């Protein structure tokens, strides 16, 4: 009956931002008390509702997205900003309601010497609307040219890896970020509160 | 795209009350915390006041504490300023600004926005006798 | 608690890497609160430049890259050109009975 958020947070594997994973979690009881009582969560953003009230104000439907990005822009993932990740990899809607959680996991993902196993879209044809996991891998172009699918003058791979190394600094350390998006409909609910 | 424009500025004698404002467009204005910031010419621009997304939470700088009134109508989709006990040094340009919405924090306490994304065009206040 | 200390102005050859620092108090920056830097041209609207300690919003093409330390912050203009000539403000929250603090103001200066 319990909502497997702790699954997502304590999940062994996380995806890259461009391939940000989505969970249509529902029909379970939520324990956000477990969430905001975490000592782990260095950052805890919430927009549209106090993390206090979620425990006892309950929703039609919820989405739990997750991905991995370098630490400092954790607040790029916010309601209505422009920027690298906001524009081309993940954009919350201006009228977004939900929360943003993250934490450092150098012990998990940082590897001595070299790691490059997380990706983010480097540049795209047009801005990304809210909520589209656009797994698009064809070589982006920026002009009048036959891309020919081959790198060169202008047409470039749209995705770029990371450099998560333990010997690097806190702003650049890999933070695993979970986005709790919320949605209400002209429909019955699926998640609610205790005692 | 979002557009913010100020209005109501002018030359005012020190001491009397005044009403500034700023109209909003291009974004869900009702659910963003807004800010008013000061810039004396040639001097560093400084924060004046910040209004919660719902207008419930308000914060003024110390130098402007009490003398100033912030207000805003979600339905009207705009932001207002009420001026009491003006002073000459406050002759400056005033900017209405939008940043990321004020996130509620863990354990429930509100937090004001930490930075400003877009700005109004600006209004002038000349607190001069 | 204090105003974020800034240099008055700095200079650099066009297109080379230069830096601006910004220092704060324990209750100012080292408490954990982050910085952001704005620019504005003389007598113009202020525009945000780098809000994440090292992230760029759109229209901030490149050459702008922030940082973080224990108690100091820095932007590198890795390549400057007269379009960058403005004054730049380092803004960070304060936990000293205050809200957001704004830098004194630093002028970039290209060689004549």
């Amino acid at each position: 009956n319990l909502c497997p958020f702790g699954e997502v947070f304590n999940a062994t594997r996380f995806a890259s931002v461009y391939a940000w994973n989505r969970k249509r979690i529902s029909n379970c009881v939520a324990d956000y008390s477990v969430l905001y009582n975490s000592a782990s969560f260095s950052t805890f953003k919430c927009y549209g509702v106090s993390p206090t009230k979620l425990n006892d104000l309950c929703f039609t439907n919820v989405y739990a997205d997750s991905f991995v990005i370098r630490g400092d822009e954790v607040r790029q993932i916010a309601p209505g900003q422009t920027g690298k990740i906001a524009d081309y990899n993940y954009k919350l809607p201006d009228d977004f309601t939900g929360c943003v959680i993250a934490w450092n996991s150098n012990n998990l993902d940082s590897k001595v010497g070299g790691n490059y196993n997380y990706l983010y879209r480097l540049f795209r044809k047009s801005n990304l609307k809210p909520f589209e996991r656009d797994i698009s891998t064809e070589i982006y172009q920026a002009g009048s040219t036959p891309c020919n699918g081959v790198e060169g003058f202008n047409c470039y791979f749209p995705l770029q890896s990371y450099g998560f190394q333990p010997t690097n600094g806190v702003g650049y350390q890999p933070y695993r970020v979970v986005v709790l998006s919320f949605e209400l409909l002209h429909a019955p609910a699926t998640v609610c509160g205790p005692k | 795209q979002v557009q913010l424009v100020e209005s109501g500025g002018g030359v005012v004698q020190p001491g009397r009350s005044l009403r500034l404002s700023c109209a909003a467009s291009g974004f869900t204005f009702s659910r963003y915390a807004m800010q008013w910031v000061r810039q004396a010419p040639g001097k560093g621009l400084e924060w004046v006041a910040v209004i919660s997304y719902d207008g419930n939470n308000r914060y003024y700088a110390d130098s402007v504490k009490g003398r100033f009134t912030i207000s805003r109508d979600n339905s009207k989709n705009t932001l207002y300023l009420q001026m009491n006990s003006l002073r000459a040094e406050d002759t400056a340009v005033y900017y209405c600004a939008r940043g990321p919405p004020g996130y509620y924090d863990s354990s429930g306490y509100y937090q004001t926005p930490e930075y400003f994304q877009h700005w109004g065009q600006g209004t002038l206040v000349t607190v001069s006798s | 608690q204090s105003v974020l200390t800034q240099p008055p102005s700095v200079s650099g050859a066009p297109g080379q890497r230069v830096t601006i620092s910004c220092t704060g108090s324990s209750s100012n920056i080292g408490v954990g609160y982050d910085v952001h830097w704005y620019q504005q041209f003389p007598g113009t609207v202020p525009k945000l430049l780098i809000y994440g300690n090292s992230n760029r919003p759109s229209g901030v093409p490149d050459r702008f890259s922030g940082s973080k330390s224990g108690t100091s912050a820095s932007l590198a203009i890795t390549g400057l050109q007269a379009e960058d000539e403005a004054d730049y403000y380092c803004q960070s929250y304060d936990s000293s009975l205050s809200g957001v603090v704004f830098g004194g103001g630093t002028k970039l200066t290209v060689l004549g």
